[PDB]
């Protein structure tokens, strides 16, 4: 059966009037909502256009509507009539049809070769957008990647990055998940589990997939892009397993009550989206006021009446029923059918205006209707107000550059009313951006967590480091680094140290020079006292040798020997002062030279005292100078053997032990000091053994006592230096006090009684 | 309309360009004798042979439903609906079509395949070579016995690679064949690393200036002689004519558009000489020749286009109804004189036989034990016939009993025929110009260089450069990416990259190209040299002499008790002389370590000691001792601020030179030479100024020796200072300045020690 209407321009149509038949027949039962309602909507739209003075006042739009029987193979042989008419056939200017995606694809493939524009009303396939295969296909409904983007925006709005997408096994679901994954990874959204759901999957398989979803505790949100039956089975399995999830579903779920049928306990909190549309007031009145007696245009109306109302036309008993009494549920795609018909009519009107300006009717320039110009220049470039629009809504009908509709979806939530009833309530819309109100969602109210699916783990980027990957790319495990492990980059902690803590820089370990090289005033007071005592001793010696030449006692002894003894005391004081000074390479060399010279002059004084006791001043001076030269040679040999350095390292956590002492080991210096001390002790022992006591008795006794005290001090200060092995400050203080005691002994030795006698 | 509708058990469709396309009222006009009549008769002859065959479909008779296309897409699409009208659920009963042997035009084949893919009807083309038809996602029921057009772009790319032709010029043509070919050849060249110099485009306007511009653009590049052509016949002819008019000479490597055609070399055989062209491999069919030569308008009733073809070929009319044409002779016939076999007759026969073999295998497999049309074959599923049986054929050419290895008919995974091409070289004989087959490309390259003319002496076409060794030979890229110039860099620079020489080290030579970034061994370390050993011996002899003089003075200090302070003055003078002598031995140190600072300190101390000794003698028991103590304190202070000079930088920073070859520097004693010379010169001039006053002053006869010694020393110091500074100030030699300075210092020390010891030497003797 063919629905044909007379008119100047014929518009093709294709509707799924009959359902799939199978092996028994090509097509069987008549569709009541997708086949009859949409066909009547198209007829109503054509009637309104023909009765519209402002839309084709002279040109009357005809109709050539066929039945696809919900099958693509039948659709091709049905659509092999428009091409025959183009080649009594009536030439058409374009078809307005195609509900199923496969039927629309086949019709677009067939009609592309013959330049016949096609405007679909219910085909949302994502593979119909490329113009490399469909040169004349347009649609009013938006494709599925728009709702995938809407779901991605919804996920980003609630800061849900750890999701778990669930797909389907048929042609619906694979492309949607493939398109959603790219937009999710472009919006920093992490997918945990991805699987496919089949129609043949039994209850055990659904239980297994629910268990697999539950295998991730941190993934409490699931992005469902499946069919209605698969969603219903999944909710049933989740209720059976007592699983809790925040489901974000596509138009497959929408606001249908069949999915939540018998599973109302687990569907709470689901954020489902649906294609936005409004009912048409005029279409309801037009359809309800239809009867088989006063409707002869529709050839399938009698079969629809027989199927919907249980009766037969053989017996006069079908006149009692009426569509007015029974409730009428408007199909959600009626809007799109009317919009497609009006878009085609407006494109035809615009092309007629641009091709037949003077005349108000069909002109000779439009006797052949070419699909190329009408599609490329007119069909795509339509911008008109939608017919039968609501009172204050602003729907607009237009096409993109792929010939697709404008993505406008409604966001629905499965609320739990206080009365106990479960209902769907709209909580926003998605035209170009998400517009959630967050006021009607039950779990959006301020509470202890609005189902936060943050991530696999809590990100750490304030002060810690996040570089541990347990197996997931975007799972961030943060472990605070050690205080000495200063943060230098995002994936490593530098081993520069703890004392070099960056000052809110975290770049290169900005060094902190806050180190205790030496005590400036906390402990230098004692060293200051030692230096003052040394200066006082030097001044006393300076006053001493002025009258030394006059004094016969000093004159009898070596005046040069007394002068070099005073110089050695001054050298000891200077060595103490330089030890008190801050350590450095030059400072370390100066201290080593000072201690070596002090030991050398002490040994020379002991040797010349022994020589004087045994027995000349020139020989003693030469001997002491040779000894000093040899000591200086060995000191400089040690200095060149082990070079001095600065920079000390210690334990972490701000030890502040840097620059404690020169980086050159003093084992050789200590050995040389011990050797010269032993030589001085041997000289003192020889002097004591010598029996020259009767002559120069007081001075000899003083020298012997001084030597004994120096030896005792050395033998008592060796164990403490050996045992301390640390505490550089205390070691320096001990060395300073030892050298001060040595200088005090030197000044109180035989030189002091001679000065006292001279004064008295 | 006219059509062939021979009935049979199985019917095969047919699409041929019998009529040439036209404009206006006439959709298609003149009969195409070669591509429309010969191919149609070849298909009919193949069908008759298959029907008469006893091994191929013995119980099944093959019918034909052959239509026209008029060499246009729309009319062929309009007639293609008859092939699918029979598969839909009395004036003209339709015939079920198993497959369509149609094609001969890329656009027509594309449209027919688009229409037929919706109804599951296999199609085998015999002439369409478009690369777009290889996309099985858009044409999943299409096959062809001819290879696509991008096989030539591989064959002649391999030809170019064989002769090491890497930097060639490519010329294409406007349309689809020329483009698809030029991007295919560019892809193959980039795969084989062949550079493209220029890419010209030629339109169909046949402008007399565009061709000359293209020739000039090709000619303004003397290092690219091989030219690659993807052009149609007339465009290539116009380009060759323009090249001949411009007196150019190139090595053309063309595609099947040129082939072995004669209309291109007409009047321009000079420039076209030596060109290498590809032609599709095709063999004549003698059986088809016999079948076609025995065709007459009175016995060939199956063909409705034969009357028009006969009238157009012989320019006569069988039924002259007052027409302006002669009456066709009853004895007129077509023979080899006026008929030549078309190049794709064998391809048409192969396509028909491939369809027949696919149907035969399907009939054998589906219903065995019988030879007839079965009930299972009534549905005639096209998907199973194409994807399973048609694409898996393997059979030799039916009318090729000579060759059996290169005559296998089969389709690859994309449903395309095997790519076999013949390489033709345009050569001369001595006055006659003709094409000669010098090779063959069937998935492999095989040429005969000996028989090739003008390319046996292969034209050198390198990649815009020559291979240059990496021995400091930088490769700088000009505006063309493939070109190289191989410009040298500095010899001291060590190569590290390709686009730059990337010098490493300041004064270090490389080893081969990169590894020589290490420090260059300095030549300053030269111990026991010719000019080093001698100064050491001189210094040792001077030190020994000074020690002997000191010992003699010590021995001669007892009896002369008057010199209470003279002995001390002699001792300190000897000590200063020895210190100076040791300082001279310090500068000759070949390693030149950081101890050069201590050497500086020793030299300064020696200079201060000499100055103090000179001042003490000029001034002259307790008072002399006080003067000696003051001089010692002054020397200590002098050493103090001499060491203050080292409180800034003892070793230094670095010592470089303008020469990038030797770089013989100490590298650890690079202190300020100018500052050192200024500090050293101050002491000498101060000593000279202090000693000149004493020389003019009148001294006592007993003390006249001191004044004479001071005067003698004053002259030597000024000469030494004047000689030392200029050499090291500017030249700054590695070791020549050091040895001269040491020699001057030791000579001055010897002079002063002789001056101060002449009197004791005479007194001792
Ligand atoms: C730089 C420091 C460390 C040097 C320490 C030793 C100094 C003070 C000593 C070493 C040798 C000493 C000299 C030795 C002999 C004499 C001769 C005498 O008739 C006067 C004192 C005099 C001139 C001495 C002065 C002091 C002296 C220079
Ligand atoms: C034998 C003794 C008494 C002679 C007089 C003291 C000598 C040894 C002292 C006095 C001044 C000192 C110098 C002072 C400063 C520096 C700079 C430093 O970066 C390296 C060491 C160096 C170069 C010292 C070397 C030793 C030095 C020359
Ligand atoms: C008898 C007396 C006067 C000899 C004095 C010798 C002095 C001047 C010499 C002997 C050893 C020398 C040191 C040996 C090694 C180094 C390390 C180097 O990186 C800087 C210089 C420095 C620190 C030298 C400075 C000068 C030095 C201290
Ligand atoms: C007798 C006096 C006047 C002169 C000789 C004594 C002094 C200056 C000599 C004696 C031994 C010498 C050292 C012997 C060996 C070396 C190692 C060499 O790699 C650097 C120089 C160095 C470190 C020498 C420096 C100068 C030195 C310390
Ligand atoms: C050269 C370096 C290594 C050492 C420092 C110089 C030494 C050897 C010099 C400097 C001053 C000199 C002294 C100066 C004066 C006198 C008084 C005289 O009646 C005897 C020699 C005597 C006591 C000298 C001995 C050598 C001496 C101590
Ligand atoms: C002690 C009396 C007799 C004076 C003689 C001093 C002699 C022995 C001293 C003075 C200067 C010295 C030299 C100074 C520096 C160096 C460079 C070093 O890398 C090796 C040792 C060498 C080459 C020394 C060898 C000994 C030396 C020549
Ligand atoms: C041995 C070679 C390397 C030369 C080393 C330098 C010598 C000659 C220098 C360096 C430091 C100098 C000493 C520095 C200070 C004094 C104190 C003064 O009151 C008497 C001279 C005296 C004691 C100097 C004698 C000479 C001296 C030892
Ligand atoms: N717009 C739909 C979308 C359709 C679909 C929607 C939800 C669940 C499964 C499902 O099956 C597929 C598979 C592939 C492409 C589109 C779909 C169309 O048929 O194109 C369908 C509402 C239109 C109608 O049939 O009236
Ligand atoms: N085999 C061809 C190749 C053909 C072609 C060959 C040489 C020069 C120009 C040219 O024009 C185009 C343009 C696009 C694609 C193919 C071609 C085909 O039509 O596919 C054509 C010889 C076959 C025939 O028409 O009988
Ligand atoms: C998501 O995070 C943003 C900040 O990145 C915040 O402003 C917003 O309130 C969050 N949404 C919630 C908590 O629902
Ligand atoms: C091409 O080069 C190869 C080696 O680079 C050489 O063996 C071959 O003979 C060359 N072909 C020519 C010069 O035709």
């Amino acid at each position: 059966k063919v629905l044909t209407l007379e008119g100047d321009l014929v518009l093709g149509g294709l509707f799924p009037v009959h359902q799939k038949g199978g092996p028994a027949e090509d097509c069987g039962p008549v569709n009541e909502h997708r086949g009859i309602q949409r066909l009547e909507a198209m007829l109503f739209a054509l009637d309104r256009i023909n009765r519209d003075p402002h839309l084709l006042p002279g040109v009357r739009l005809g109709a050539h509507i066929l039945d696809s029987c919900s099958k693509d193979t039948h659709a091709l042989e049905q659509a092999l009539d428009f091409v025959r008419a183009s080649l009594a056939p009536t030439a058409i200017t374009g078809v307005i049809g195609g509900s199923y995606s496969d039927v629309s694809i086949q019709v677009a493939n067939l009609l592309r070769l013959f330049q016949i524009p096609q405007i679909s009303y219910a085909s949302t396939s994502a593979k119909l957008s490329d113009k490399s295969r469909y040169d004349y296909f347009a649609r009013t409904v938006p494709p599925d990647f728009f709702q995938a983007k809407a779901m991605a925006e919804i996920l980003r709005f609630f800061n849900w990055t750890y999701v778990s997408t669930v797909a389907s096994e048929g042609d619906y679901g694979e492309t949607g998940i493939e398109a959603f994954e790219l937009e999710a990874r472009a919006r920093n959204i992490c997918v945990a589990t991805s699987e496919k759901v089949g129609r043949a999957m039994s209850r055990a398989a659904f239980e297994g997939v629910v268990r697999a979803l539950l295998q991730k505790p941190s993934a409490r949100v699931a992005v469902l892009f499946t069919r209605s039956e698969d969603a219903r089975e999944l909710l049933a399995a989740s209720q059976r397993l007592n699983a809790s999830f925040t489901w974000v579903a596509s138009d497959g779920w929408g606001a249908l009550e069949s999915v939540v049928a018998g599973s109302e306990g687990a569907a709470e909190g689901a954020i489902t989206i649906e294609l936005a549309s409004y009912p048409i007031s005029d279409f309801a009145s037009y359809f309800q006021s239809l009867d088989p007696w006063n409707n002869s245009r529709n050839p399938w109306f009698r079969e629809f009446w027989e199927q919907r109302f249980r009766c037969s036309f053989r017996q006069r008993d079908c006149a009692a029923h009426s569509l007015r009494a029974v409730p009428f549920e408007q199909e959600s795609k009626i809007m799109f059918v009317v919009n497609a018909v009006y878009a085609m009519a407006h494109a035809l009107h615009n092309m007629h205006r641009a091709l037949c300006p003077n005349t108000t009717r069909l002109c000779d320039a439009m006797r052949p209707v070419n699909g190329r110009r009408l599609y490329k220049d007119f069909v795509l470039n339509v911008k008109f107000d939608a017919p039968f629009r609501p009172a204050d809504t602003h729907n607009e009908v237009r096409f993109d550059r792929f010939g697709d509709g404008i993505g406008r979806y409604n966001i629905f939530t499965y609320l739990r009313a206080g009365s106990g009833r479960y209902r769907y309530q709209k909580v926003g819309y998605w035209a170009e951006g998400l517009t959630l109100d967050t006021s009607l969602i039950p779990w959006a109210s301020p509470s202890a967590g609005p189902l936060p699916a943050s991530r696999c783990s809590e990100p750490c980027l304030q002060n810690e480091v996040k570089s541990v990957q347990p197996g997931e790319v975007c799972c961030w495990l943060c472990i605070p680094c050690q205080p000495y492990e200063y943060r230098l980059d995002e994936f490593t902690c530098a081993d520069c140290g703890l004392g070099y803590w960056p000052n809110a820089s975290l770049t290169g370990c900005f060094e902190l020079p806050q180190e205790y090289i030496r005590w400036g005033d906390a402990w230098a007071v004692g060293p200051v006292t030692i230096a003052c005592l040394g200066a006082l001793a030097t001044l006393f010696v300076l006053g001493v040798f002025v009258r030394h030449n006059a004094t016969p006692v000093v004159k009898a002894s070596g005046r040069e020997l007394c002068y070099i003894l005073l110089g050695g005391v001054f050298l000891c004081y200077c060595m103490t002062f330089i030890f008190i000074a801050k350590p450095s390479t030059a400072v370390c060399t100066l201290r080593r030279l000072g201690l070596g010279t002090a030991f050398s002059v002490c040994y020379s004084a002991l040797l010349t005292k022994t020589n004087r006791i045994a027995r000349s001043p020139a020989s003693q001076v030469a001997i002491c100078l040779a000894l000093i030269s040899g000591q200086l040679l060995i000191v400089v040999a040690w200095l060149v053997v082990e070079a001095p350095g600065t920079g000390k390292e210690t334990a972490p956590e701000r030890r502040e032990v840097v620059t404690l002492r020169c980086n050159h080991r003093d084992a050789s210096m200590l050995g040389s000091l011990a050797y010269n001390v032993l030589l001085i002790a041997l000289c003192t022992l020889y002097a004591f053994k010598t029996r020259k006591c009767p002559e120069n008795f007081n001075e000899a006794k003083f020298i012997g006592f001084t030597m004994y005290t120096t030896c005792i001090i050395w033998l008592a200060f060796l164990p403490i230096f050996y045992v301390t092995s640390s505490d550089y400050r205390v070691q320096t203080t001990t060395m300073c006090v030892s050298v001060s005691l040595s200088g005090s002994v030197v000044l109180g030795c035989l030189f002091a009684p001679k000065l006292h006698i001279i004064l008295f | 309309r006219r059509e062939i509708k021979i009935e049979g058990d199985l019917v095969l469709g047919g699409l041929f360009p019998i009529n040439e396309k036209g404009t206006g009222t006439e959709e298609c006009g003149r009969i195409n004798e070669d591509r429309g009549i010969q191919r149609l008769e070849a298909m009919l002859f193949a069908i008759d042979e298959i029907n008469k065959d006893d091994y191929l479909l013995p119980g099944v008779k093959l019918g034909v439903h052959i239509l026209d296309t008029c060499s246009r897409d729309t009319y062929a699409l309009e007639q293609s609906l008859e092939f699918v009208r029979a598969s839909l659920t009395q004036e003209n009963i339709p015939l079920l079509i198993a497959g369509v042997i149609g094609g001969s035009y890329s656009s027509v084949s594309i449209q027919v395949a688009n229409l037929l893919r919706l109804f599951q009807i296999p199609q085998i083309s015999y002439a369409s070579t478009s690369a777009k038809l290889s996309d099985k996602s858009r044409y999943d029921y299409f096959a062809r016995t001819v290879p696509p057009d991008f096989y030539q772009a591989k064959a002649m790319a391999e030809i170019l690679r064989f002769f090491n032709w890497t930097y060639v010029s490519t010329v294409a043509s406007e349309g689809d064949y020329g483009e698809t070919g030029i991007e295919a050849f560019e892809q193959e060249a980039r795969l084989r690393n062949i550079c493209i110099a220029t890419a010209e485009k030629v339109g169909r306007s046949n402008i007399r200036k565009s061709y000359d511009s293209v020739i000039r653009e090709l000619l303004q590049k003397p290092n690219a002689r091989v030219v690659v052509l993807f052009m149609r016949s007339d465009d290539s002819r116009e380009l060759i004519a323009a090249a001949s008019r411009a007196n150019a000479s190139f090595t053309w490597v063309a595609s099947d558009g040129w082939g072995a055609q004669e209309s291109i070399i007409k009047g321009s055989e000079h420039v076209a000489y030596g060109a290498i062209t590809l032609e599709l491999a095709s063999q004549p069919v003698r059986q088809f020749d016999r079948y076609f030569q025995s065709l007459n308008p009175y016995n060939n009733h199956r063909n409705p286009w034969f009357r028009d073809f006969w009238e157009q070929k012989f320019q006569c009319s069988l039924q002259n109804k007052r027409n302006h044409r002669r009456v066709c002779d009853k004895h007129l016939a077509i023979d080899s004189s006026n008929y030549e076999q078309e190049s794709k007759i064998m391809f048409v026969v192969n396509a028909v036989y491939a369809m027949a073999h696919a149907l035969h295998k399907m009939q054998r497999t589906l219903c065995p034990n019988t030879t007839k049309l079965c009930d299972a074959m009534k549905i005639l599923d096209g998907k199973k016939l194409y994807k399973d049986y048609l694409l898996k054929i393997n059979f030799t050419a039916p009318f090729n009993p000579n060759k059996d290895a290169d005559s296998i008919v089969k389709f690859d995974t994309f449903g395309d025929g095997m790519g076999r091409y013949n390489v033709f070289n345009f050569q001369n004989v001595g006055g006659k110009y003709s094409y000669l087959k010098v090779g063959h490309w069937a998935e492999t390259l095989s040429l005969d260089v000996n028989s090739i003319h003008w390319s046996r002496n292969s034209v050198p076409t390198s990649q815009c450069s020559d291979p240059c060794a990496p021995n400091e030979m930088k490769n700088m890229q000009p505006g063309d990416v493939c070109c190289w110039i191989c410009i040298p860099c500095e010899p001291y620079e060590y190569l590290a990259d390709e686009f730059t020489c990337m010098d490493c080290g300041s004064g270090q030579w490389p080893t081969a190209d990169l590894t020589g970034c290490y420090d260059l061994p300095e030549d300053y370390i030269r111990w026991e040299d010719a000019w080093a050993i001698g100064p050491v011996t001189i210094a040792c002899l001077g030190f020994m002499c000074t020690c002997m003089v000191v010992t003699v003075f010590i021995k001669h200090n007892n009896t002369p008790l008057v010199k209470a302070s003279g002995r001390e003055l002699c001792y300190i003078l000897l000590f200063g002389v020895g210190l100076s002598y040791c300082m001279t031995f310090f500068f000759i140190a070949k390693p030149s370590p950081v101890i050069c600072a201590l050497r500086r300190l020793g030299l300064g101390s020696s200079f201060a000691i000499c100055y103090s000794a000179l001042l003490t003698k000029t001034n002259c028991f307790i008072s002399p001792s006080s003067q000696v103590f003051i001089c010692l304190g002054l020397i200590l202070v002098q050493i103090v601020m001499v060491s203050v000079w080292l409180i800034l930088e003892a070793p230094g920073t670095r010592r470089y030179t303008l020469a990038e070859k030797r770089e013989t520097v100490i590298l650890k004693c690079n202190v300020k030479d100018s500052s050192m010379l200024i500090s050293l010169t101050y002491d000498v001039i101060l000593v000279i100024l202090c000693t000149v006053y004493a020389f003019k002053t009148r001294k006592c006869p007993e003390n006249f020796n001191e004044a004479k010694f001071i005067g003698f020393t004053m002259y030597t110091t000024c000469i030494i200072w004047l000689a030392f500074l200029p050499i090291f100030y500017v030249t700054s030699s590695d070791y020549r300045v050091q040895t001269t300075t040491m020699c001057i210092s030791v000579s001055l020390s010897g002079f002063v020690v002789l001056g101060c010891l002449f009197a004791p030497k005479v007194h001792i003797i």
